[PDB]
RNA sequence: GUAUGUCUAAAGUUAGCUCUUAUUUACUAACAAACUAG
């Protein structure tokens, strides 16, 4: 029933993490890329279990609570296209030595990216022109802060980015 | 503190203090919930026999007491729920009691040890943990709450560590200015690497 | 809006006068509905109606687009000022009065006056919509 | 005038008409146009006359917008819950002016979620299962016909909630009702000279919204808190179980004293009425607290000079119109050393006009988006703005972040010369999307020295670039051997080379400063640092009382 | 009445081509709309009666609904009925400790007006303002 | 459709399927990567060996393009009378060249 | 900054002189030190 799924998916968990930068743009391999993005975040959290004794022993449980939706939505290919592509861009720039600044650049194309007016200033000033409605967004290409639970793991991604910086720094 | 003009400081003919009788005083404490203190104050008739009124203004049908009163204001006057014995609310209580009488991915995602099963909502700014009464141990202009760590009593922050190291550094710059173009180079932020490596050399 | 969407979207005294009389009538019919649904009492219906027919200048907004309504509004206020001090000789101050008959007569006489007014106004407007401007 | 004041009822009866109580003044006693000189237009002087009429109407706004109206139709403001009693134009413009950026909503939501934090702070005290934030309607904060539940408490064990009483009732009945589910509804009202008694109002709204035939609430038991904004008042009517009444009393005094949403409301009523009495707690940057920047916290600068840069060109008829070029937001962390350089593309300005104020609000939006992307363990505990006009939009968009110490500065920090740097200008101009390009300012500067040395170096270099641009560029681009690496900005100098560069830049700054202001020399050392980069007299007193005591 | 009610129910969609001339009728019926408002407010049901089943003309397209009959009442009966409601409302302002006035407007702006047959016709009406005649 | 053909073999480097009928299609003298396509929907698109940066300041269909000595800037002219000197991957014109009597600048 | 004006393939109609270069002057700019239009 369920323990055979445990056996199969842990024997698959122990069976690659190097994201091919051709497979980021290769949209046909979306389940395989989503599974690799799942497993590299698992590898980050497995490393952060190990060095927890001297770096933030209070946020490991919070990030485990917060990535539980992302671990839910990465194993069976449950994300948005641009969101998954930008996440894979982060995790490819997160495996290289000096690309920590490029990792946070890919994060800032994840969190805001292409879309202008991310929150929306929502009718400031007096006059409130007729074109002044298109510079606010609750939906319809506003941000990717469209949920508490979604932004929670988006924040946890840069938590793992900061841990990756600290982990490659003091080793 | 004479921002008061001449005519307000000029008292009336008999006897600053004569005005202070909304409050003119403190006004930064937000005001209390005051409210529904209520009061109900209080020949003869051919129809009913009672005194006071005539047949044209009698209240019983022609056969052959407490008053909504003591009013000064407007919001007291309209008051759709002025008298209140809780009738309609207990009726809706009774209606509510009548209505009151009548999968594996969670198990797959515990591969890491969680076996539990527009702002942040976990911020909790330190005026909310200042829920007990203090003498304004927060300001909302600067949005800076005071503690004993990085806080003082007109005041500044505790320059802790790096700030204390720059206190050492600009006091070293003042010492090198008050001891030793070069007329301009006497201070810290003018020629910074100069005094930085002089303070590094001084520890040898 | 734009300004072009403020020039086509302003309308005259006629369309707004229709809108305000239908606000008035819908307040009347909705208080009778809140009666008929079983929510509100008949006494509270009569006080609600007498509140309508003596706060048309507040609840509705017909005073804006036709200002001689103020005559009838003043008369309704004046009828209020009579009726609340013959209904409340031994009662003092408070809601509960619902003798809505003469204010109702005043608004019916207003409608008696502005049936042909609104016939001519809306006839000219509707013939501008279909037939067009001469 | 003395007897006029005594005949209007003293000062109390005058100021009950006014919007004085809506302002936050520690006392009444602290109550007491450079545009007409500009050549603009004959017709635009009408709006110049229009400006003080707005503050006169806003000062007398509770007695102008009051409820004893002989005839007047209760329209609602645009996007807020203020009910006018007639289309009075300047009053309506002043209430759009105060309550812009959905500040009403940014009050309401804020109070709601702050109560959530209190109920997330007091879970075990009240035996609460889970304080549920409700996904409410986007226009719920000003629909006054009917409302819904902002917060819904769920309980573990069911609650003995009382009959409905006020927040300040001294005797309750904790026996009557029995429910497993409270709710909460924060209400807001702009009280006026007639309808400002808040307890009657909140009792009317609670007995109004539970007792509809239409159902909106999950239970008939709840607490409806109503804040009167224009008279600085509050009251909460509803059902109270054990321990909730002193909690909500202390909580509402805490919120109503120290909410940043309510205080941005009060600051906007102060500045809209052009009245101010300032007691600046934890003051702005000086040469005194210059090291207050990187006191080992998390912090960010916000520079907004080159957000809306323009190029003008003649436009076929004679006028010289003004196109919006790609701009930058120069978000500098001085301690750790990142640079969250926001690249504002021209597609931000799709068909918008009045682009200056809208650029200030867009800069506040990007700072709020940046901070929301960061975790609440990397949320910067202070934000130092660079310009004063940035404070009005930013203190609204950081209403979601009450942890963050928004500080002004009294240093003209020369971060506007960021376009003088070649690679910053390249990543500004070469853009298609509104991009977030990152740098380390401190790139060769964090293996050898800490943040203080090279932040002072950056101040010296950028003031030299802002003063005389291509002279300092030729000083940077002097020795053709010393190049710039691909991920660096500044040329990879050695330390004596940095001493030579800093000496030439300091000589350049003070050379053009003397050649601009014909001043001889700085007669004081802190004056010289203040010249490189209120409390000027306080540091005069400090150095007078510290250089004398040796 | 069900024929009228079906016509009014079929004119809630109003998106087919077939309504075109019927839609012409709607814009023509505005210059006969306010007359019908008077014909409501003359035939407005008095507080002593529950609901007054009234004659009414309806257009075939259901454009405009003119309440047909005029309210004629015997004069001494009319002033006696209103005086009975006068004394009854005086009694039920005095003996009632708390009078609850209606909400205004009684419905939300987002709420459509209710159908008579699904919400009002199947609920029996309440008891009107009647003095207890001995 | 814009096609980059070798003079030696004649193979497919890129195939720019576009939105509008393209105008003259030119290349910067420094890089074979840097590559500018004019359109007729008032836009100009810079490319590498793949969009890089748009160019939208002409109001009309753009007619003809040039460059500077050894490139490093760029010249555009349209069905409007305007000529705009754009730079190496910069939207903003240094100069826009217009009088009241100019017809247009169809080739240059 | 308005009014207002202008552009916008989805659909396929049949065979002395020439010159570089700088200073000055004039007119313009909702471009800068939260708001102002006929
Ligand atoms: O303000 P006041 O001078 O004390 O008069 C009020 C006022 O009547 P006016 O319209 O003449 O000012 C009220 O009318 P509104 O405020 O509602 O417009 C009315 O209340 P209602 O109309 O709701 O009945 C009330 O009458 P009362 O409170 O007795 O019902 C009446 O007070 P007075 O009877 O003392 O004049
Ligand atoms: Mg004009
Ligand atoms: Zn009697």
């Amino acid at each position: 029933n369920r323990p055979e799924r445990i056996q199969e998916a842990i024997a698959q968990d122990k069976t690659s993490v190097i994201i091919d930068p051709s497979q980021i743009g290769s949209t046909e391999g979306k389940p395989l890329l989503s599974m690799k993005c799942n497993l590299y975040i698992h590898e980050i959290l497995s490393r952060w279990k190990a060095s927890l004794e001297a770096y933030h022993p209070e946020l490991f449980l919070d990030t485990k609570k917060a990535l539980f939706p992302l671990l839910l939505q990465l194993r069976r290919n449950q994300l948005a296209p641009d969101l998954l592509i930008s996440l894979a861009t982060v995790l490819y720039h997160l495996q290289q030595p000096k690309e920590i600044n490029l990792a946070v650049q890919s994060y800032m194309k994840l969190s805001i990216g292409n879309v202008a007016w991310p929150i929306g200033v929502t009718s400031v000033g007096i006059h409130a022109r007729s074109a002044h409605s298109k510079i606010q967004g609750g939906r319809n290409a506003a941000n990717i802060m469209i949920d508490e639970r979604t932004r929670l793991w988006i924040t946890s991604i840069k938590r793992l980015i900061t841990f990756e910086e600290w982990y490659t720094s003091n080793h | 503190n004479i921002h008061i003009p001449r005519y307000i400081r000029n008292q009336p003919w008999y006897y600053l203090v004569h005005h202070r009788q909304l409050d003119i005083d403190n006004n930064s404490e937000p005001k209390i919930g005051m409210g529904i203190k209520d009061e109900f104050k209080l020949s003869f008739c051919r129809n009913c026999g009672e005194a006071g009124h005539k047949e044209k203004d009698c209240m019983e049908k022609p056969r052959k007491v407490l008053v909504r009163a003591t009013d000064d204001d407007w919001d007291s006057r309209k008051d759709r729920w002025y008298g209140y014995s809780g009738k309609e609310y207990n009726e809706l209580i009774s209606k509510w009691e009548r209505d009151k009488r009548n999968i594996e991915l969670m198990k797959l995602e515990l591969y890491k040890d969680s076996v539990g099963s527009t702002r942040l909502r976990e911020d909790k700014a330190a005026y909310l943990n200042d829920i007990n009464s203090t003498e304004s141990n927060y300001d909302p202009k600067s949005r800076l709450y005071k503690t004993e760590t990085l806080g003082a009593v007109m005041f500044r922050r505790h320059l802790t560590g790096e700030g204390l190291k720059l206190n050492e550094l600009n006091q070293f710059a003042r010492s090198h200015a008050k001891e030793m173009k070069e007329k301009v180079q006497h201070v810290l932020v003018a020629n910074p690497t100069k005094y930085e490596y002089l303070k590094k050399k001084r520890e040898q | 809006l734009t300004t072009k969407e403020r020039k086509k979207s302003r309308l005259g005294n006629s369309f707004h006068l229709m809108r305000e009389l239908l606000k008035m009538m819908k307040l009347i019919v909705d208080t009778h509905v809140q009666f008929r649904l079983g929510n509100v009492d008949a006494f509270q219906l009569a006080d609600g109606i007498h509140y309508i027919l003596n706060h048309i200048g507040q609840l509705t907004g017909i005073y804006r687009y036709k200002y001689k309504v103020m005559h009838q509004i003043r008369a309704c206020k004046d009828l209020k000022h009579i009726i609340y001090y013959k209904f409340n000789k031994n009662l003092g101050k408070g809601p509960g009065c619902g003798f809505w008959q003469p204010a109702w007569r005043v608004w019916l006489n207003f409608l008696r006056g502005t049936i042909p007014l609104l016939e001519r106004y809306i006839g000219n407007l509707i013939t501008r919509q279909f037939e067009g401007r001469s | 005038r003395t007897d006029v004041i005594q005949a209007l009822g003293g000062i109390e009866t005058i100021l009950e008409h006014t919007l004085f109580k809506g302002t936050g003044f520690n006392s009444w006693e602290g109550l007491f146009d450079s545009m007409q000189f500009k050549k603009l237009t004959h017709a635009q002087r009408t709006g110049l006359s229009q400006i003080p009429n707005r503050r006169f109407t806003l000062w007398w706004s509770p007695t102008i917008n009051r409820a004893n109206v002989y005839v007047g139709f209760l329209v609602q403001l645009d996007l807020t819950g203020i009910f006018l009693h007639g289309k009075i134009p300047t009053l309506k413009i002043s209430l759009i002016q105060i309550f812009r950026a959905h500040l009403w909503q940014k009050i309401h939501e804020s109070i709601v979620f702050d109560i959530c934090q209190i109920l997330d702070g007091e879970l075990d005290v009240l035996q609460i299962e889970s304080v549920t934030k409700e996904t409410v309607h986007p226009r719920k904060s000003y629909k006054m016909n009917s409302s819904a539940a902002d917060i819904t408490m769920e309980s573990v064990h069911e609650w003995e909630v009382s009959k409905p009483s006020l927040l300040h009732e001294t005797n309750d009945s904790f026996k009557g009702l029995i429910t497993n589910k409270m709710w909460f509804d924060v209400q807001l009202r702009y009280g006026d000279y007639d309808s400002h008694d808040i307890s009657r109002y909140v009792r009317a709204k609670f007995l109004d919204y539970t007792t509809d035939n239409v159902s909106m609430y999950p239970s008939p038991t709840g607490v409806m808190i109503g804040i009167d904004l224009a008279y600085n008042m509050y009251d909460a009517y509803g059902n109270w179980f054990n321990g909730l009444k002193p909690l909500i009393q202390n909580s509402m005094r805490t919120i109503m004293k120290a909410n940043p949403a309510l205080y941005v409301l009060r600051e906007r009523i102060r500045k809209g009425l052009q009245i101010y009495q300032s007691s600046v707690q934890e003051p702005f940057l000086n040469s005194s607290n210059y090291a207050e920047l990187f006191n080992n916290d998390i912090k960010l600068f916000v520079d907004d000079t080159n957000v809306y840069r323009v190029t003008v060109h003649k436009t076929f008829e004679g006028n010289v119109a003004t196109k919006a070029i790609n701009g930058c937001i120069f978000t500098l962390n001085p301690k750790t050393g990142h640079l969250f350089l926001k690249i504002i593309h021209t597609s931000v300005w799709a068909g918008q006009k009045r682009l200056s104020q809208l650029a200030k609000w867009k800069t506040a939006e990007e700072v709020s988006a940046l901070v929301r992307s960061l975790p609440k363990e990397e949320q910067p505990k202070q934000i130092i703005v660079t310009r004063k006009a940035m404070l009005d939009p930013l203190e609204v968009h950081m209403l979601d972040f009450p942890n963050i110490a928004i500080r002004p500065t009294e240093l003209r920090l020369p971060f506007s010369a960021a376009m003088s740097i070649d690679k910053l200008s390249d990543v500004v101009m070469k853009a298609t999307e509104p991009q977030m390009v990152l740098f380390n300012i401190y790139d060769d500067w964090l293996d050898r020295i800490s943040s203080y040395t090279a932040f002072s170096r950056l101040t010296l270099l950028l003031r030299a670039l802002k003063t005389n641009e291509e002279s300092a560029k030729m000083i940077l681009l002097s020795d053709p051997t010393i190049t710039i690496k691909s991920y660096h900005l500044w040329p990879s100098f050695t330390d004596e080379q940095w001493i030579t560069i800093e000496s030439q830049m300091r000589d350049l700054i003070l050379t053009e400063y003397g050649r601009k202001y014909n001043v001889n020399i700085s007669a004081l050392t802190q004056t010289e640092i203040k010249d490189i980069i209120p409390s000027v007299k306080r540091q005069k007193m400090a150095e007078l009382e510290a250089a004398r005591s040796e | 009445p069900e024929h009228l009610r079906k016509i009014i129910n079929t004119h809630s969609d109003m998106a087919s081509k077939m309504y075109n001339t019927d839609k012409k009728a709607f814009l023509g019926a505005l210059k006969y709309l306010p007359h019908a408002i008077l014909k409501l407010l003359e035939n407005m049901p008095h507080p002593w009666e529950q609901a007054k089943e009234v004659k009414v003309l309806y257009h075939t397209s259901g454009a405009i609904t003119f309440v047909n009959e005029t309210p004629r009442v015997i004069e001494p009966v009319y002033t006696a009925q209103w005086s009975a409601t006068w004394i009854a409302m005086r009694r039920e302002k005095r003996d009632r400790t708390h009078f609850k006035r209606m909400r205004f407007p009684p419905f939300d702006d987002d709420e459509p007006p209710l159908s008579y047959e699904q919400h009002i016709e199947n609920i029996e009406p309440l008891d009107p303002i009647n003095l207890p005649l001995d | 459709s814009v096609k980059i053909w070798d003079t030696e073999t004649g193979k497919v480097k890129t195939r720019l399927h576009l939105n509008s009928t393209p105008a003259d299609v030119e290349s910067r003298p420094t890089n074979p990567h840097e590559f500018i396509v004019g359109l007729s929907n008032s836009k100009i698109l810079h490319y590498d060996d793949g969009l890089v940066q748009t160019y939208d300041h002409h109001l009309s269909s753009i007619l003809a393009l040039k460059y500077f000595p050894d490139g490093s800037k760029f010249i555009s002219s349209s069905e409007d009378k305007t000529v705009r000197i754009w730079e190496n991957q910069i939207n903003v014109p240094i100069k826009q060249i217009s009088d009241t009597a100019q017809h247009s600048m169809p080739f240059l």
